[PDB]
RNA sequence: AAGAACCUUACCAGGUCUUGACAUCCUCUGACAAUCCUAGAGAUAGGACGUCCCCUUCGGGGGCAGAGUGACAGGUGGUGCAUGGUUGUCGUCAGCUCGUGUCGUGAGAUGUUGGGUUAAGUCCCGCAACGAGCGCAACCCUUGAUCUUAGUUGCCAGCAUUCAGUUGGGCACUCUAAGGUGACUGCCGGUGACAAACCGGAGGAAGGUGGGGAUGACGUCAAAUCAUCAUGCCCCUUAUGACCUGGGCUACACACGUGCUACAAUGGACAGAACAAAGGGCAGCGAAACCGCGAGGUUAAGCCAAUCCCACAAAUCUGUUCUCAGUUCGGAUCGCAGUCUGCAACUCGACUGCGUGAAGCUGGAAUCGCUAGUAAUCGCGGAUCAGCAUGCCGCGGUGAAUACGUUCC
C-alpha cells in the first residue's frame, strides 16, 4: 500500500495556470476537451462582458471562497451514524470546491451553460449562491458536532 | 414479396383452373399455405392445413394479396388462468 | 531504361521454412547470375480465432488460436537462362508458396 | 482446466507440427486427406504400432514419413508390405506417394509407445499400480531427466471411480524450453474404459546461432 | 441420429440453399466455422494435436 | 541539398510524425497546412509548440512536418514529441534542461487489447448474486 | 446458440418404409447412373427414352446397383450417482507434497516454524534438520528505444512531373520483417549483521517482477457435458429407427437476468471542413459510369490482392438555426408503398420511402464495474453467414475523477 504518485496536469495556455486545466478536467463530459475548451473561453468572455474585472482574480477569490475548512466523515461505531469533523486536505479542498461548483452550476437552469457558470462563479465571488450555501452547511455539520472528533477517533 | 411475382406452387393453379372452367367443386384441402390468393381463385373455399386440423376458408373479393394460410392461425388461445 | 523483370514471390506460415526457402531460392540466383535483389519484408497478415473452452456452457472462458501469413519478394535484373534451368529443381521446402512472374 | 495439454504449448517454440504444408486454394482438402491418412495409420496402429507419422506436401506430392519401434512390421519380407500399403494409399490420395520409415533408438523413451504399452497391459488386466511401477522402472532404464505418468477411470473394477499417478525426476510443464513429450491412450476393459496419460521430460533445449 | 444426419447432408439437397456446413471428423452440426469446415471442439482437439502453423496461442 | 536541417521522428499511440527544423521565420507547417488551420483553434497546438518555448526561447526555426495515423490530438502530440526530439538533435547541450522538462520518451502506451468476457478490456458488464 | 422462414430439429400433426436413410459378410445377377412423362403436398410409385464400361483363354478383377438371407446396422433412447475425454470454481491465491533423518506408545510432528524482506514457500539469516518434486518466478509472445541486413505493390525528404507518389528518380525517412542492442538494484548515496531487501538520486526509450497476454500447483464442488466424440450397463426395433409436407423451437395474463435507445441546449437539425487502425475478398470483393428520393438496380474496370475492392471513418471543429417544452426532445407502435436474399419472406427475415409520433423530462428499496490510456464515450471490421448480429470477438478515435486509509463489508 502506501501513498500513490499522482500526475501533474499539462498547464492550460490561458490563463497559464494548471488549476484552470483542473477545471478543464472537471467540467468535461463524454471525454471532450474541446467542449470544455469552448465553455471555458466563452466563460472568460462572459465574465469580461458583465461587471468588468480580471477573470483570474474573480476566479481565484471564488475558489478561495468555495473551499471548506473542515469536513465530517460518517462512521457507524454503534447505533445510528456518527460523523467525525476533520481539517480538509487542500487538494481535497479544491476538489470539493470545483465539484460542488460544477454540480450547482449544472442545475442553475439558465438557457446558456456558460452564463450560468458565470453567475455561479460570481456567486462564489459574492459569498452567495448554492455553492457557498453548501460550504456553509458543511460548516454547520462541522464545529457544532466536532466534540466526538476532538482528539479521539 | 417482390416482383414478377406472387408465387403459387403451381398445382393449385391448374386445380383452381379446372375447378373454374367446370364441375364447380367446393371444399378442398391443401398443405401448401404459402400460395397467394388470385383473382381467378375467387369464391372458392379451401381447407387450410394448419397442422393439427384443416380449417375451411371462404374467399371474399376483398382478399387477394394476403397469404392463403395467413387466415388460419396455428396458435391456440390463450391460454390463461383467472380471466376477469 | 525501365524494363519488365522476373519477380519471384514467396509465402508461408512458418518463417524458418520461409527464409530458409528464401536463402535456397536466392542461392540459385547468385550462381550463374547477376545483381540478385534481397528478400524484402512484407507486412504479413494473421487470422485470429476465438473458441470456447468447455464442451457445453461457460462461454466466459475461451482461447485465441491464430494463423499468421508471412510474405516476401525477390528480384533479379538479369533473366540469365542458365539459372532459370537451374531453377526448375527445388529439393526444399515442401511447405512454400513460390510464384514466378515477369 | 484444470490441466492444459503441454502438447498444445510445446509446438512452435520447441517442436515441429506433425503435419506441415501450405495452402492454398483448398486448405480443407489437404487436411481431409491427411486426417484420412491418420485414419488408416490408426488401422496400422493395431499391431505394427507407431509413435508418430510426419507429413509434408507440395502440390501433387506427399511425404508421409513414419517412425516406429518395430520397422520390419510394416516392411514385411522382401518389402512387399510397404509396397502394398503404398498402393492402398495411392488408391485413396489420388496422387503420387512414397511412405518413409524410421527406427527410433531407445523406443521406450517415447511417450506414445510406453502409453500404448501400459494401455495394452491394462487390457491384460494386470494390476495398474504394478504396471505403473514397471513403467517408471522401464523409463528409468531408458534414462531421462524426469518422467511422470497417470491413469484414470475404473481401476481393477473396484469402486465407482479412481485416479492415480506416479512420477520421478523434474517434470516442469511451465518451462517453455522443457521439450516435454506428451501422450494419451484409451484402454477398453469390460468394466469400462481406462484413461491413460504420460509426460516425458527429455530435457531443456539450448538455442543455437551462426 | 448423427449417421442419419450426415447421410442427409452428403446426399444432394433438393435445393442448393439447404447445404449447411459440417466437419468430417465429427457429425455434430451447428457452430462449425465455414472457412475450415471444422468443429469448434474438432478444431480444439486438433489444435492441441497441432495441425497448422503457427503460434498459438494468444499473441498480439 | 540546401541549408542544413535537423529532423526527429516522433510517434504516439500509433500516430507517427516526421519533423524538419529548417531555419527561417518559424511558422509551422503540418501537411502543407498551418497549425492555426490544420487543427482549429485549438490552444492545445500551443502545447504542441511549448517545448521550443521552454528551451531558452527563441530561435525560431521553421518546421516542415509530415504526420500520419491516429486522431488529431494524437498526431499533434506526435508533432510535439517530434519537434522535441529534433530539438534534442539540435545541440547536445540542451538535453540537460530537457531532463527537467521531461518531454521526450514517448511512453508507448495505447489502448489495451480486449479480454474475452470483457467489453472494455477490463470492464465487466454485470454481476448479480442469486 | 460463431445465425430456428424451409433445412437445421431433436419435438408435434398428417402422409409413407422395415436387413432398412447409414456400414460390412454371404449367395447372386448385372455396369453403376440418369432423360422426361403420369398420379401425388412432398415422400415416392406407374411408364417409355435410356444405361449394358473397364482388365481376363474364360474360372475371374473392379467399384456399384438390384434380389433374397441370416447376421447386423440404427437411437439427439435412459444412466455425467459407471466413465474416458473436455471445462468451470476458489485462483494466477501461494501454497500442496516427497526422499532421508530426528522426535512421539500411537495417530502425527519436524523440514514448510522463527527474524528481516517480497506480488510470491521471493530472497536472506538462524533453527534438528539437509535436500528434492509440483507451482509462483524465469524461460515465450505482444508493445515501446535503437542498430544492422533487406527496399516492392509500400515510402516522398532532397530533385524535376502531374488532377493524383502519379511518373522519372530517390530506396535517405516513414513503413515492413529477420538477426542484434537494451534493465540486471547495476551505478552512486543512505538504511540494514558488512545478508536479503527497501528508499532517494544519476544514467537511460522504457526501472526496480516496465505495460499487456499466454503460462491455472496438489485439490475442493459425486460441479457441467451420455447431446461433440468414445462408451460400461439397461431398454426399443415393420420402431425410442428412416423418408416427407406443414407446424413448433419466436407461445403470453406476467416475473426475473442481460443489452440497446432515449428522456435533450456540453443539446437537436442543416451546411462546410478534418484525423484512423485493424480485418476480409475469386461459388468473392465488386470500383467507376448510369437509372431510382431512398433501398438498391443496370452495366462493368480492377483485384488471388503492401497494387485493386469492401470504404465513407465517426465523435470533433467551423458557422447557420431552434431558446427550455412531452419539445425541431426521443423514437415506440402501426398503416401504405417499395427493396435485398431465397423454390418460397403468412406464421417467423432484413432494409428503404412515406405516413402515424407510445412511454419516458435522470428512476424507490437495492445493486455493478473500473487505479490511466483504466473508467467515459464515438465509429470500424470480423468470426457466424443464401438472407438475418442491439449478441460475441477484435480494431482504432476522443479520453478523465480519485486512492486519506484498513475503522467497517
Amino acid at each position: 500500500k502506501g501513498p500513490v504518485a499522482k500526475r501533474d496536469v499539462l498547464p492550460d495556455p490561458i490563463y497559464n495556470s494548471k488549476l484552470v486545466s483542473r477545471l478543464i478536467n472537471k467540467m468535461m463530459i463524454d471525454g471532450k476537451k474541446g467542449k470544455s475548451q469552448t465553455i471555458l473561453y466563452k466563460s472568460f468572455d462572459i465574465i469580461k462582458e458583465r461587471t468588468g474585472n480580471d477573470a483570474m482574480e474573480v476566479f481565484e477569490q471564488a475558489l478561495k471562497n468555495i473551499m471548506p475548512v473542515l469536513e465530517v466523515k460518517a462512521r457507524r461505531v454503534g447505533g445510528a451514524n456518527y460523523q467525525v469533523p476533520v481539517e480538509v486536505r487542500p487538494e481535497r479542498r479544491t476538489t470539493l470546491g470545483l465539484r460542488w461548483l460544477v454540480n450547482y452550476a449544472r442545475l442553475r437552469g439558465e438557457k446558456t451553460m456558460e452564463e450560468r457558470l458565470a453567475n455561479e462563479i460570481l456567486d462564489a465571488a459574492n459569498n452567495t449562491g448554492a455553492a457557498v450555501k453548501k460550504r456553509e452547511d458543511t460548516h454547520k455539520m462541522a464545529e457544532a458536532n466536532k466534540a466526538f472528533a476532538h482528539y479521539r477517533w | 414479396s417482390l416482383k414478377k411475382g406472387p408465387f403459387v406452387d403451381g398445382h393449385l393453379m391448374t386445380k383452381i383452373e379446372k375447378l373454374n372452367e367446370t364441375d364447380k367443386k367446393q371444399v378442398v384441402k391443401t398443405w401448401s399455405r404459402r400460395s397467394t390468393i388470385f383473382p381467378q381463385f375467387i369464391g372458392h373455399t379451401i381447407a387450410v392445413y394448419d397442422g393439427r386440423k384443416h380449417v375451411p376458408v371462404f374467399i371474399s373479393e376483398d382478399m387477394v394479396g394476403h397469404k392463403l394460410g395467413e387466415f388460419a392461425p396455428t396458435r391456440t388461445y390463450k391460454g390463461h388462468a383467472s380471466d376477469d | 531504361m525501365a524494363k519488365q523483370k522476373i519477380r519471384i514471390r514467396l509465402k508461408a506460415y512458418d518463417h524458418r521454412i520461409l527464409d530458409q526457402s528464401a536463402e535456397k531460392i536466392v542461392e540459385t540466383a547468385k550462381r550463374s547470375g547477376a545483381s540478385v535483389s534481397g528478400p524484402i519484408p512484407l507486412p504479413t497478415e494473421k487470422s485470429v480465432y476465438t473458441i470456447l473452452r468447455a464442451v457445453h456452457k461457460y462461454k466466459d472462458s475461451r482461447e485465441q488460436f491464430e494463423m499468421r501469413t508471412h510474405k516476401r519478394l525477390i528480384d533479379i535484373v538479369n533473366p540469365t537462362p542458365q539459372t532459370v534451368d537451374a531453377l526448375m529443381r527445388l529439393d526444399l521446402p515442401s511447405g512454400v508458396d513460390i510464384e514466378i512472374k515477369l | 482446466g484444470q490441466k492444459v495439454n503441454p502438447v498444445g504449448l510445446r509446438i512452435g517454440v520447441i517442436r515441429d507440427w506433425e503435419s506441415k504444408w501450405y495452402a492454398g486454394k483448398d486448405y480443407a482438402d489437404f487436411l481431409h486427406e491427411d486426417l484420412k491418412i491418420r485414419e488408416y495409420i490408426s488401422k496400422r496402429l493395431s499391431d505394427a504400432s507407431v509413435s508418430k507419422v510426419e507429413i509434408e506436401r507440395a502440390a501433387n506430392r506427399v511425404n508421409i514419413t513414419i517412425h516406429t519401434a518395430k520397422p520390419g512390421m510394416v516392411i514385411g519380407k522382401g518389402g512387399s508390405e510397404v509396397e502394398a500399403l503404398r498402393k492402398a494409399l495411392n488408391s485413396l490420395t489420388g496422387k503420387r506417394v512414397h511412405i518413409n520409415i524410421l527406427e527410433i533408438k531407445r523406443a521406450d523413451l517415447d511417450a506414445q509407445l510406453v502409453a500404448d504399452n501400459i494401455a495394452r497391459q491394462l487390457e491384460n488386466r494386470v494390476s495398474f499400480r504394478r504396471a505403473q511401477k514397471q513403467q517408471i522402472q522401464r523409463t528409468m532404464r531408458a534414462g531421462a531427466q524426469g518422467v511422470k505418468t497417470m491413469v484414470s477411470g475404473r481401476l481393477g473394477g473396484a469402486d465407482i471411480a479412481r485416479s492415480e499417478y506416479y512420477s520421478e525426476g523434474t517434470v516442469p510443464l511451465h518451462t517453455l524450453r522443457a521439450d516435454i513429450d506428451y501422450a494419451t491412450s484409451e484402454a477398453d476393459t469390460t468394466y469400462g474404459k481406462l484413461g491413460v496419460k504420460v509426460w516425458i521430460y527429455r530435457g531443456e533445449v539450448l538455442p543455437t546461432k551462426k | 441420429a448423427k449417421k442419419s444426419m450426415i447421410a442427409k447432408q452428403q446426399r444432394t439437397p433438393k435445393f442448393k440453399v439447404q447445404e449447411y456446413t459440417r466437419c468430417e471428423r465429427c457429425g455434430r452440426p451447428h457452430s462449425v466455422i465455414r472457412k475450415f469446415k471444422l468443429c469448434r471442439i474438432c478444431f480444439r482437439e486438433l489444435a492441441y494435436k497441432g495441425q497448422i502453423p503457427g503460434v498459438k496461442k494468444a499473441s498480439w | 541539398m540546401a541549408q542544413v536541417q535537423y529532423y526527429g521522428t516522433g510517434r504516439r499511440k500509433s500516430s507517427v510524425a516526421r519533423v524538419r527544423l529548417v531555419p527561417g521565420e518559424g511558422r509551422i507547417v503540418v501537411n502543407n497546412r498551418e497549425i492555426s488551420e490544420h487543427i482549429p483553434s485549438a490552444a492545445l497546438i500551443e502545447d504542441i509548440k511549448q517545448p521550443l518555448t521552454l528551451t531558452e526561447t527563441a530561435g525560431t526555426y521553421d518546421v516542415l512536418v509530415n504526420v500520419h495515423g491516429g486522431g488529431l490530438s494524437g498526431q499533434a502530440g506526435a508533432i510535439r514529441h517530434g519537434i522535441a526530439r529534433a530539438l534534442l538533435e539540435a545541440d547536445p547541450e540542451y538535453r540537460t534542461t530537457l531532463k527537467r522538462a521531461g518531454l521526450l520518451t514517448r511512453d508507448a502506451r495505447m489502448k489495451e487489447r480486449k479480454k474475452y468476457g470483457l467489453k472494455g478490456a477490463r470492464r465487466a458488464p454485470q454481476f448479480s448474486k442469486r
